[PDB]
């Protein structure tokens, strides 16, 4: 488990690439319209992703009682700002005359600020608290985990079966690539490490295989969420 | 119709007396200098009088 | 612009009474309103604010927690409730508009009152004189000074000149020490040197008699001067 | 650090930027079409069945979504600069008389210049083809052929994707497909996924012109939230 | 018939005569002074009240006060040093092009798609905005409409004239009508004697108020003007064109004597204003920037950047100490 | 708390 161990810095290499990439867009979305919702809600899931990837580098290279607190509360975050993205995106798509004209033009914020509350409380409650905690955690996951897949398949049964006619591979391709992402990139870490922490399993390949490859999977979620959901649309 | 319009117009307009570029240019110059010292967006004004800081 | 008050009348002292003051020929939701009671033979004093829409209520230090004032716009019409009435109490109760934005020009009309009979951080505003005998055609001069400067950072000096003929409301001359109100004629002029300020009516007339009261807009409360007589 | 009399000022900007968040709802709920069309477009039946004086508005409710349509009836035959102030608006609704052949190209280049003016670039063109009444009379009587004015016609044959659900006569299905497809073309010729042409088939008297604008309206805003979320 | 080749000769002759008096050109005579440097102009203030772009911006002459017009039917009037706003007038057309301030602060002017130049009296007894007048007259859009007196108001139409208005009646007091392209922009010499109205057909005409004739013509410009503004002594006027270029033109020479152009400018130039000395002309453009040219050098002094959409207004105060920016991001910067 | 806990999972 030295060499397995290959990837605590791997993941710290993807940290970086994730770290610069989250301040490009925290920077140019601070100057950016941040009018457009999903800007409101990437700026959020930037700010998030940076700080859990700061937190991850940290962890790396410690190689700290702040370290975990932080890093997770980052984490669940962004989790909740993907979610919030996906079920905006098919809020979009369902009643586009209500999300041009009639969304409150603040719900941005009421529901960015709402969820780094809720990530806050998350961790704090963690903090304090036999401990089931953990398995709400893990059913707050899978609640995330079926409100982003559920908005996205919602939004592709409503453009695909619609009688319409325009390029779709796009639409396609970002929402299958999103959701895969989140679900194999962003998920498993949380996942398996709450589930895991009651679960008994091998200590050999909880570590090695669903510990470490968790930890590198959510370091390149955090960093290509800056990819997928910013840069694309720059460089369109 | 308007040609006879258009051709009493170019006569007026060509009949004003003339200046020469150089007068004009220098009267520009003399009174872009004369008035350099009073304008504020050329030559900043201490902060404590201007009122937008 | 009217502004018509109502109710009052003769009230035993401890009993309640709703003064009313219906506005008409002007946007009365635009303008922020004051009361200012004139008590028998003496001079003005403010007594409650409410600020364009509701915000900013104010009221007097003398009637706080006695006096509530209020306004329906949608009827045009403010009011001024009072809970528990005193002898001091009486007066001639003005309704007073005054609209607030840079270059406005508040406490530019008053209505014709409606009078009122019951059975220390303030700026004092002194006035020099409060009788000044003299004749058409002379230039007459009448003092304010004010216990702390009108002269407020921003460049302005909240004074106001008021006059009040005999019988009549008070009607605003200058409003920032200067500027003379819309509808005075020219023979009015302000000056101050940001503590001590002079009105100066240059050719005066016989429709220039009354009172000439002063009053401080720089903190809320309001305070007028006693008021100058002027006679022939 | 402010005044008495600067507090209110700020209160009263506090108010109008109430009032302004008040109408910025409206603005935002008012979806707003500007309507170009030559005169013998029909446009003016189009709006009077939907319901000097440089502009004319009209409303319109469809679903409980309001469209306020523009026809800029009295300016000069020249658009350059004041087709600028129409950017954003949900859609241009250009109207064009089929049924006449000898000014389609006159409409199609006039389509064109709309199409590809460099501040309408992503406004969408809700195109319709008015008149389908006369278009279908013209081709049947066979007085006039489109061939005349527009040879392709001559090589040209209806599309295996033609919905003539009523029961038209090919000759004017093929007559009316040649004409939107000419409208397309220069549609499709050069800017795409920025602005798309929503052609329809209308009569002078349509009840449905209403419910094609607001479906295409629904699928511009759509298209809107896809380029905003990366989606097209 | 033959006033075709007099008209001709005519020109020619103009020509001739505009040839004769370039013994020099402004740039020759410019080299020897020393160059503005270069200035950085930084955004004191930012006016967020407007639903929708700005079309019209026109500064109070007391240089605090500020009308703009957007394209939500709008007028804002702005306390420039609070950014407090003083006034909400709702419009009856919302397709306002112009908007002016008085002189005298007691009116403000707009206009636009609908052909009327509607006068709105700020200082009514009711203490709420209200039109005094509805200007009728122009078979084109208002363009541009400028205060010459709280009676007077000479405006601009895409009926490629001018028109002075007596406000008091309601009627073109006189009208101009020498172009042949829709009239954009129009600018008060400081003396309010002439005014110069740049048009769509590139060209500037100076017209006597007084007399009301086109007294000189300028045609450098290949492209629509839409923009021009007088220097501050009067006699000389600068104008924005699509182009993408400005141009000085002086009124004693009857000429062109400068044009403010840069190879990475392309856009075309929406509104251009002088700063107080004439020393710098700002220009703005439809790259969402604005240009601050040495007016004498002609090099390219600075540039305010902080406008997210096109710049479609620009004016600089009566004292010259800040200039005021509006744009189709539905804000307007005040730069000092 | 379980015994085969790791030094990561114990949070705190």
């Amino acid at each position: 488990y030295k060499q397995t161990l290959s990837l605590t810095v791997l993941t710290c290499i993807v940290s970086l690439v994730g770290l610069t990439g989250n301040a490009v867009v925290l920077w140019l979305l601070g100057c950016r319209m941040r009018r457009n919702a999903f800007s409101i809600y990437i700026l959020n899931l930037a700010a998030a992703d940076f700080l859990f990837l700061s937190g991850r580098l940290i962890y790396s290279l410690l190689s700290s009682k702040i370290l975990y607190p932080v890093m997770m509360f980052s984490y669940f975050a962004g989790l909740s700002f993907l979610s919030a993205v996906s079920t905006e995106r098919c809020l979009s798509v369902l009643w586009p005359i209500w999300y041009r004209c009639h969304r409150p033009t603040h719900l941005s914020a009421v529901v960015c600020v709402l969820l780094w509350a809720l990530s806050l409380l998350r961790s704090i409650l963690e903090w304090m608290l036999c401990q089931t905690s953990d398995f709400i955690t893990v059913a707050w996951l899978i609640f995330l985990c079926v409100v982003l897949c559920g908005s996205s398949l919602v939004l592709l049964i409503r453009i695909l079966c619609g009688s319409r006619k325009i390029p779709l591979t796009r639409l396609y391709v970002t929402i299958l690539l999103t959701v895969l992402v989140f679900l194999l990139c962003g998920l498993p870490f949380g996942i398996q490490f709450f589930l895991f922490l009651w679960i008994h399993v091998d200590r050999e390949v909880l570590f090695c295989h669903v510990h470490l490859v968790s930890i590198f999977l959510s370091a390149l979620n955090s960093s290509a969420n800056p990819i997928i959901y910013f840069f694309v649309g720059s460089f369109r | 119709a308007q040609a006879r319009k258009l051709v009493e117009q170019l006569k007026m307009e060509a009949n004003i007396d003339r200046i020469k570029v150089s007068k004009a240019a220098a009267d520009l110059m003399a009174y872009c200098e004369a008035h350099a010292k009073e304008d504020p967006l050329l030559t900043p004004v201490p902060a404590s009088e201007n009122p937008f800081r | 612009v009217q502004l018509v008050e109502s109710g009052g009348g003769l009230v035993q002292p401890g009993g309640s009474r709703k003064l009313s003051c219906s506005a008409s020929g002007f946007a009365f939701s635009s303008f922020g309103m004051h009361w200012v009671r004139q008590a028998p033979e003496k001079g003005l004093e403010w007594v409650a604010y409410i600020s364009s829409g509701s915000g900013t209520i104010y009221y007097a230090d003398t009637v706080k927690g006695r006096f509530t004032i209020s306004r329906d716009d949608p009827k045009n019409t403010l009011f001024l409730q009072m809970t528990s009435l005193r002898s001091e109490d009486t007066a001639m109760y003005y309704c007073v508009r005054s609209i607030y934005y840079y270059g406005s020009s508040p406490f530019d009309f008053w209505g014709q009152g409606t009078t009122l009979t019951v059975s220390s951080a303030d700026i004092v505003m002194t006035q020099a004189t409060s009788s000044v005998p003299v004749t058409p055609g002379e230039s007459v001069s009448i003092s304010c000074r004010s216990s702390k400067s009108l002269l407020h950072s921003n460049g302005n000096t909240y004074l106001y000149w008021f006059l009040q003929r005999p019988g009549q409301s008070p009607q605003l001359l200058i409003y920032r020490m200067s500027n003379l109100a819309s509808g005075v004629p020219d023979r009015f002029s302000g000056s101050g040197s940001g503590t001590a300020f002079t009105l100066t009516i240059s050719r005066l007339e016989a429709e220039d008699v009354g009172v000439y009261y002063c009053m401080q807009h720089l903190e809320y409360p309001l305070t007028f001067g006693a008021g100058t007589k002027l006679e022939l | 650090t402010l005044s008495a009399e600067d507090k209110a000022a700020v209160e009263r900007s506090k108010m109008i930027e109430k009032q302004l968040q008040k109408d910025k709802q409206v603005y935002r709920r008012t979806l707003r079409l500007l309507l170009l069309g030559a005169d013998n477009s029909g446009k003016s039946t189009i709006v009077k069945q939907m319901r000097t004086s440089g502009i004319f508005e009209t409303k319109f409710q469809v679903d409980k979504v309001n469209f306020h349509m523009f026809d800029v009836g009295a300016q000069r035959d020249e658009r350059r600069k004041w087709i600028q102030c129409f950017n954003d608006v949900t859609a241009i609704i250009f109207v064009v008389d089929s049924s006449d052949y000898n000014r389609l190209q006159e409409a199609l280049n006039d389509f064109k210049s709309i199409w590809n003016n460099r501040w309408l670039r992503t406004i969408s063109v809700i195109l319709f083809l008015n008149k389908q009444d006369l278009l279908a009379e013209k081709v049947l009587a066979g007085k006039s052929k489109i061939e005349d004015y527009f040879p392709e016609f001559a090589r040209y044959t209806t599309p295996e994707d033609a919905t003539p659900e009523p029961g038209e006569d090919p000759r004017v299905t093929r007559a009316k497909y040649f004409i939107r497809k000419e409208f397309v073309d220069i549609s499709t010729a050069s800017g795409d996924g920025r602005h798309i042409c929503y052609p329809h088939f209308t009569c002078s008297v349509d009840t449905e012109n209403a419910r094609r604008i607001f479906n295409d309206c629904k699928d511009i805003i759509l298209q809107m939230n896809l380029r905003e979320y990366n989606l097209v | 018939d033959q006033l075709r080749q007099e008209a001709e000769q005519l020109k020619n002759q103009i020509r001739d005569a505009r040839k004769a008096c370039a013994d020099a050109t402004l740039s020759q005579i410019t080299n020897n002074i020393d160059p503005v440097g270069r200035i950085q102009m930084r955004t004191r203030r930012t006016l967020r009240g407007h639903l929708a772009k700005i079309y019209a911006m026109h500064w109070g002459t007391d240089s605090r006060l500020l009308v703009s017009a957007s394209q939500d039917g709008k007028l804002i009037i702005w306390d420039s040093y609070t950014t407090n706003k003083v006034h909400a007038i709702p419009l009856r057309s919302s397709w306002v092009m112009t908007c002016a301030y008085a002189p005298s602060g007691n009116y403000v002017a707009c206009g636009g798609l609908d052909n009327i130049c509607s006068i709105y009296n700020l200082k009514t007894r009711e203490g709420n905005v209200r039109v005094s007048r509805e200007l009728a007259g122009h078979t084109g859009y208002l363009s541009c409409c400028r205060f010459l007196d709280d009676n007077q108001i000479v405006t601009s139409s895409g009926d490629t004239t001018c028109a002075l208005w007596d406000i008091e009646t309601g009627q073109q007091t006189t009208t101009f009508t020498g172009h042949t392209g829709d009239v954009m922009s129009l600018s008060l010499a400081p003396d309010t004697r002439l005014f110069v109205s740049g048009a769509c057909d590139a060209s500037a005409k100076l017209w006597d108020v007084r007399e009301g004739m086109c007294r000189q013509t300028f045609t450098g410009h290949e492209s629509d003007i839409n923009a021009i503004c007088f220097f501050p002594n009067g006699n000389a006027f600068a104008t924005g064109s699509d182009d993408a270029t400005c141009r000085l033109f002086d009124l004693r020479a009857d000429q062109e004597l400068m044009t403010y152009s840069h190879d990475n400018i392309i856009c075309g130039i929406t509104s251009v204003s002088f700063s107080k000395s004439g020393r710098l002309l700002l220009a703005g453009y439809d790259d969402f920037n604005c240009n601050v040219w040495d007016a004498l050098k002609a090099d390219r002094a600075g540039v305010l950047a902080g406008h997210d959409n096109r710049v479609s207004c620009l004016g600089v105060t009566d004292d010259g100490m800040a200039v005021a920016t509006g744009s189709w991001d539905s804000f307007l910067k005040i730069w000092n | 708390r379980p015994e085969w806990w790791m030094d990561y999972q114990k949070r705190y």
